């Protein structure tokens, strides 16, 4: 009958995970494995050596929080299977052994990763089948159509993948390590200037939450350069949870400002705004029409407020004036990627596209190279 | 007269053989099946005719061994013992509710009476007469049965030289916690229905107890509509038997008080008042609290400082602590628990001392012990259930063990280094002390936060790889055991609500001052006769050990109860229920020691014709089973062979066939 | 079976012996060893030259009282061993050869105290096993939770160590050697002022029963100041034991007021009050949350009435506007610590904890550091 | 002509001052004010509210020593004025209106400070000209290079700078709050494992003294910490000012143990042989062949005997095997901040780059973070 395969988006930051079908993920939660480093003195409170998932984010002032995902590379496996265990069982309630998974994968990750991935998800979880898609596609299905260059930016990439048609072109696609975790970081070292200090990995949530609540984009950002030293309008307050109060005045603007300058944070590379410009040159010519019109970008760091005017200011300056530009930010973007995975895994097309037990097992590892993309 | 009666003269023990000659021995109504010195019934679910006088007289001594198999054998042969030995022995009794144990026990009783001349005494019936008491305090509605007893019953009557003397009842288990918790669709003890239903309308509405269906601690189940059957008829019968007793009036109106304001504990409201630094403990209204004080006639102020404040005193100083709400309400529970404990003690030592004891001579112990229970839901109650079932199927495999062995010894001496399995470990599970689930459950009650989920983390921690314990794959609130009678599961829930006495020496200290003798005289003996006994779990291993140090110097028999169909269905015998009994009875331990004693020579000169192997083995021994290893490579393990038996025949199994093939190929 | 290990807390001044599991300690007395002084006369009244405990209390006129332990560091050991004989055998009646012992002892002290222990509890009394705890811990144990800031201060120390959900922070342990006894010597030294003197060891006894009955703690120090000069109301009187009767003014609050101000007896740090926020805010950010509300205090210098309000109002002076301050104040602060050293050993699983006598053997008195702590 | 611009380093300890050209500096004595709590008597002994520099040293028996600053954030001005003043009148005996100042400051500071100092500098002591500067860069310039990562660890901050071909690299800056009062505060909390309590202000000066003169870092870690427990060759003793000699074990390596293990007192972040590393790693790819060649380190703390090698050993094993590790540890690091502020000033090119008067007038203090840095 219908298996309901799951769809469990491991992202760089939260993870995303539910059935296919449904239109909004069944779990949310930040990919952390913490682990006490203080030494336990009543008896019975310990016996705890791995606190996973949403459990770490509340206990966090005796952890020390681990991300097993940076960059888009799993560089840790033995709490990446306790992650994956962890959104299993403790979070869905499903075994896996009867339930054929959806995987997603950033672009030009190493190939051993997804190898290992997959090594990892039939032999330990017995899972029956299994299938590794691109992050973009997904995306490009979430909004609705079949043309566009999608940006996705995570917490770890940010990649522009252009598809016109249904067909991709991968000797455009460019892909920038610059991502929300780099943003987290300037924004804790540019703190400092005020005066406020955050050390160690429990207060990088802090600072986390900080960008998310208090940042946005500006649209000049050499206008309101001149206009926050002559005035106190722009400064905003947040509380730390111990009580005192901290105000940020024009910091507010100059941390995701490194998203479109990325000379601040000592990348040489520029902005996303000329990577879309620079990758959308490099397709053929009769496709420029439809990729100026359909720049649909996706991934969490791009709900920014007034990211979407200052992105089109920019493209309209580096294209030529006859052309329209056009951004598609929808108000999901984050979510997009599992949207469009659970749209593609209700497809009963796209039943004969799984990768079953058989081939891996007369086959090996090495079929994700072929059968998957 | 085709079918085999005794589990010994069958050759090959397994279950489906032993169910089928069951069935067959059902129709000609044998019951009584031999399977050694243990011996198994079955329920008709109706009545029959009586076994005579006749089988208690010309059936005793030896006689019994040549008799076909019947309840009053096992007795005969303990008073054989009896006159052989000079020493004490049991019979213990087991099996579920509705299986007729308790029928089967009177019947035992009335056969141990009549066996003598002295029947004309009436101290032979009056232990009879006092026995409804028993069940009436001992039954509760169960989801299997309605009338099931939640105690265990012992009896212990001495005879010197056939002559009775006097009879000495105890009590060793009690379910405690059903006085305050009820599970769902269940019901507490009929006495509390009985006292609703019976009472004079003035005792009525001096003690105000028409509020049963307020009463918190008899309304948890939400079933008291059965409370109707016949149950103030009961309560008459009851009250009349036990004025034949003669129990004083007076004391049945202390008793009704004293049970009046054990049910009227439960209106006591603990509400979250802040009166400090924090919410302690408040009271809706002090009435119920002044009705509680006058029924037993104690000081209110003494009883309500006692239940909203925990008091620590030493030679020095004494300081009152307030009390959480969940600890008032633990506490307002214990008192309950024990005020109905004591009393039940209380009543069956006024029964044991009614019937005046003799001297030590010669006696024969009855245990009244309920069998496996398996719910739906298992609680704390079950696991208790099932630890006490544990030890007493312990007891069943030594016994069973020791049967076997001597078996052998008459068969082969070269036997004495065969052993077996004895169930250690799943008692070691839970009553050892370092990292029993029982005594995590007590550490942990003292613990300050403790909830009931990290007891299950405690649990799988400590247990873990546990071959016994089982881990559920899914992230829900309970844990599994694998007992003998299969893997169990176990719902954690009001553990921590449940496993929690704490007596304080002031609640003990107060009721001594009351005005009436009864409470205050029994609390005194209390508190003179008591060790570490904190909680309920302690209590309860305190009294299997008592049991079974007051047991195993007996070397008892046993006898064991079943229940052919789940409901009053008479004559219908199904092979599921007949596997679901023999699995909580037990039963299939003794096949599993077994793994016998077949003669090859029946199997030789039964294919006389067809293999054509000579049938002229002038000397039946060795030469045979050589031959057959030498034309099939059988392993060392089937040696040890006796004169011509004790053959395990495991490569039997798969040469049966092989032999088979090639004879039917040539045609 | 049940060896029903034994709990004797040995404090700077009382000292509390017990079995496990019951709430309460079997044995209250003063920890003082005696020796007469004058000149015996009469025949056979002498062959007495040490009365250890409470009959050293009522035989004081005549005895020269010395503590064996000051500041918590046990400076007599001869004395010492003979206070542990007495409280054993003369009180308990029960012979340590075959009963467990727990012991309570300060978060700071010296190892070779503790060493100096294990060897007499384990080579003279020959107790079959032995254990040494931390009274904060025991403390917080009282308190009935696994989470909060423990201000135990007795007769020779004031310690905070907080914890939070079972876990030590041992960076954030002050402690601070201002205790019952410098209160005793102050007021001793206060009380000259009116004409009051008290010099020998035996008056000693009578300034601290007196700071035991009348001395309080005032909620604003200055208020009281300019209150007692006015009026005669806050005067109060007792009755030495010779038939003269003292009166005392401003003195009863003047005394505990050295806790919040150590200034007084010369002492430069800051009062208990600074000194737990100051130990506060040396742990994490997340933390101050429950910190600041789990404020859990024993000891016996602090049952004097009023101290749970002056406490709770300088903390929440100290602390910001936004966070809630609670104080926890059991009436039974001074046998807190016995009481959580009989619940925790009467706990199963503390069973293993032990340090039985064949691990001493083989490793010495060095094991305590690794095994205790 | 030749106005001979001062160099004063204000440190979170000592501070050093004195004239351009010279290679040695004229003025060192610890930045302590300190004032009188007792009750004076005597009558013209008083009048004295503020002793400061190294008459409050001698003195301290009777006063309280407040260091202005911490952390090397300045957090007492009124005091630091005084600090000035007297460094200027009463120890350099040069008045400063007529004489330009080179300060020396830390990286990562907030802004609020270096704005008030240069309030401070031109408003109240009308300094013709001032300059703030990086102490790394001074102490690089004083090795004699152009090119190495540079870690300054004095007594408040431990920062790693890495500069190439006089080219700094602000992305790859760490700046750590581990330094000497740190390790000043441990060994005051180890030292009462032995039985010796440092309550006061005025004790804490002879624990800096005992650090100073007889800790030592060890090779290995472990090694020592065998060999301490087996034999007594590593117990030295040291003299308190009252008679009393104490004799220390193994807490002579165990205190500067924890700037390679600061797990000791809490902190979370790895030691400075590690935050090295990271810091290399953080840098472009051929440029690591001269920053693991060209390890200058400076800072007081920086010279206890056998740094230099366990600090190579460390980096040697982190880094790859075919690569050199070079360790340059010059014998007058404390005083290299100093050499370097000294050679800088004396530079006839750099005269263009100082903050004349004029200047600052026309732009208010925000000219710092233009003109300076
Ligand atoms: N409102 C917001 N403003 C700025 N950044 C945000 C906002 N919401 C989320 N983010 C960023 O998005 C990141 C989460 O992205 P995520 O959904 O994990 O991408 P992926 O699934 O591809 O890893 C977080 O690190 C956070 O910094
Ligand atoms: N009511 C009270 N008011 C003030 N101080 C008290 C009071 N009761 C006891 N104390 C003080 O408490 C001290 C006893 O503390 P103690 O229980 O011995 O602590 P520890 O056991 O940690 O040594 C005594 O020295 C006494 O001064
Ligand atoms: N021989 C030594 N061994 C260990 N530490 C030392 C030694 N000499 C000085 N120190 C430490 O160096 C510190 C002084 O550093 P300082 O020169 O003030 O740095 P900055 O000028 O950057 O503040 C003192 O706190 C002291 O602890
Ligand atoms: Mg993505
Ligand atoms: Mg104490
Ligand atoms: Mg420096």
């Amino acid at each position: 009958d219908e298996t309901t395969a799951l769809v469990c988006d491991n992202g760089s930051g939260l993870v995303k995970a539910g059935f296919a079908g449904d239109d909004a993920p069944r779990a949310v939660f930040p990919s952390i494995v913490g682990r006490p480093r203080h030494q336990g003195v009543m008896v019975g409170m310990g016996q705890k050596d791995s606190y996973v998932g949403d459990e770490a984010q509340s206990k966090r002032g005796i952890l020390t929080l681990k991300y097993p995902i940076e960059h888009g590379i799993i560089t840790n496996w033995d709490d990446m299977e306790k992650i994956w265990h962890h959104t299993f069982y403790n979070e869905l309630r499903v075994a896996p052994e009867e339930h054929p998974t959806l995987l997603t994968e950033a672009p030009l990750n190493p190939k051993a990763n997804r190898e290992k991935m997959t090594q990892i998800m039939f032999e330990t979880f017995n899972v029956p089948a299994m299938y590794v898609a691109i992050q973009a596609v997904l995306s490009l299905y979430a909004s609705g159509r079949t043309t566009g260059i999608v940006l996705d930016s995570g917490d770890g990439v940010t990649h522009n993948v252009p598809i016109y048609e249904g067909y991709a072109l991968p000797h455009a696609i460019m892909r920038l390590d610059l991502a929300g975790r780099d943003l987290t970081d300037y924004l804790m070292k540019i703190l400092t200037e005020r005066g406020y200090s955050f050390v160690t990995t429990a207060e990088r949530e802090i600072v986390r939450d900080i960008k998310e609540k208090l940042c946005y984009v500006a649209l000049d950002f050499e206008n309101e350069m001149a206009t926050a030293a002559s005035s106190s309008s722009l400064e905003k307050s947040y509380e730390l949870p111990d009580g005192q109060v901290i105000t940020i005045g024009n910091e507010r603007f100059r941390c995701p400002e490194t998203l479109f300058q990325p000379s601040f944070i000592g990348m040489e590379s520029a902005g996303i705004h000329e990577t879309t410009y620079n990758s959308i040159m490099k397709c053929d010519i009769d496709i420029r029409k439809d990729l100026y019109a359909n720049n649909v970008m996706s991934g969490g760091t791009t709900m920014y407020p007034g990211i979407a005017d200052r992105m089109q200011k920019e493209i309209t300056a580096l294209a030529p004036s006859t052309m329209k530009i056009k951004i598609i930010a929808p108000p999901e973007r984050k979510y997009s990627v599992w949207i469009g995975g659970s749209i593609l895994a209700s497809l009963s097309t796209f039943q004969q596209m799984w990768i079953t037990k058989q081939e891996y097992d007369e086959a090996g590892p090495s079929i994700v190279h072929r059968k998957c993309f | 007269e085709d079918g085999v009666e005794d589990m010994t003269q069958l050759e090959d023990l397994q279950e489906t053989t032993v169910l089928a000659n069951l069935k067959t021995r059902f129709e000609r109504n044998l019951i009584y099946t031999y399977i050694g010195s243990i011996l198994v019934s079955v329920n008709p679910y109706r009545m029959f005719a009586i076994y005579g006088p006749e089988q208690v007289q010309q059936y005793s001594g030896r006689a019994l061994g040549e008799n076909p198999p019947h309840l009053f054998a096992i007795a005969n042969l303990a008073f054989a013992k009896m006159l052989d030995a000079k020493q004490n022995q049991c019979v213990i009794i087991s099996g579920e509710s509705g299986s007729g144990k308790t029928e089967a026990t009177k019947l035992i009783l009335r056969c141990l009476a009549a066996m003598n001349q002295r029947r004309d005494v009436m101290q032979q019936i009056k232990i009879l007469e006092a026995t409804p008491l028993l069940e009436a305090f001992g039954n509760a509605k169960t989801v299997r049965n309605d009338n099931s007893s939640r105690f265990g019953k012992f009896v212990e009557i001495f005879l010197e030289g056939g002559v009775i003397c006097g009879a000495i009842t105890s009590q060793y288990l009690l379910e405690k916690s059903r006085i305050v918790f009820q599970a769902k669709n269940e019901r507490n003890y009929h006495i509390f229905y009985e006292l609703l239903a019976g009472l004079p309308a003035q005792l009525r509405q001096a003690f105000s107890l028409q509020e049963a269906e307020t009463y918190y601690y008899l309304n948890q189940g939400g079933n008291c509509e059965i409370a109707g059957k016949s149950d103030a008829d009961d309560f008459r019968r009851l009250l009349a038997a036990m004025e034949v007793l003669g129990f004083t009036s007076e004391d049945q109106d202390s008793i009704f008080r004293i049970l009046a304001s054990i049910l009227h504990l439960g209106n006591v409201y603990f509400e979250k008042h802040e009166t400090d630094a924090q919410e302690v403990a408040s009271v809706v209204s002090a009435r119920e609290i002044q009705a509680v004080a006058e029924l037993l006639q104690v000081s209110p102020e003494g009883l309500q400082k006692a239940i909203t404040f925990k008091v620590t005193e030493t030679i020095r100083e004494k300081i009152f602590t307030p009390l959480t709400v969940e600890s008032a309400v633990d506490a307002r529970d214990a008192i309950a628990k024990v005020l109905y404990a004591l009393l039940f003690g209380w009543l069956i030592t006024r029964v044991n001392a009614l019937v005046s004891p003799k001297q030590d001579t010669l006696s024969i112990a009855i245990l009244d012990i309920y069998g496996f229970e398996d719910l739906s839901f298992n609680s704390f109650e079950q696991l208790c259930i099932n630890y006490a079932n544990e030890n007493l199927q312990y007891l069943f495999n030594k016994i069973v063990f020791q049967e076997e062995q001597e078996e052998y010894i008459r068969e082969q001496m070269d036997w004495r280094e065969i052993a077996f399995a004895d169930n250690q470990p799943c008692i070691n599970l839970i009553s050892l002390k370092p990292y029993g689930i029982l005594r995590i459950l007590d550490g942990q009650c003292c613990f300050p936060q403790a909830t009931d989920h990290t007891f299950l983390q405690k649990c799988h921690y400590h247990h873990g790889a546990n071959p016994l314990y089982s881990k559920p794959k899914m992230p829900l609130p309970e844990f599994t055991i694998k007992h003998y009678a299969g893997k169990v599961t176990y719902q954690v829930h009001k553990f921590l609500d449940k496993n929690h006495d704490q007596v304080r020496q002031d609640v003990l200290d107060l009721f001594v001052h009351s005005r009436t003798r009864v409470v205050a005289h029994l609390f005194s003996s209390h508190a003179a006769q008591t060790y570490k006994a904190h909680t309920v779990a302690a209590k309860f291993q305190q009294s299997l050990l008592d049991l079974v140090e007051k047991m195993e110097r007996c070397n008892p028999l046993f006898v064991r109860c079943l229940k052919p169909n789940h409901k009053k269905e008479p004559g219908l015998f199904e092979p599921d229920v007949m596997m679901a009994q023999l699995r909580y009875s037990g039963v299939l331990e003794t096949v599993r020691i077994r793994k016998v004693r077949l003669p090859f020579q029946v199997f030789i000169d039964r294919y006389r014709c067809l293999v054509a192997l000579k049938l002229n083995v002038p000397a039946d021994g060795d030469m045979c089973v050589s031959l057959l290893s030498r034309l099939c490579t059988v392993t060392p393990d089937m040696y040890r062979v006796g004169i011509s038996k004790l053959f395990l025949k495991e490569h039997l199994h798969q040469l049966l066939e092989s032999m088979r093939e090639r004879v039917q190929n040539r045609a």
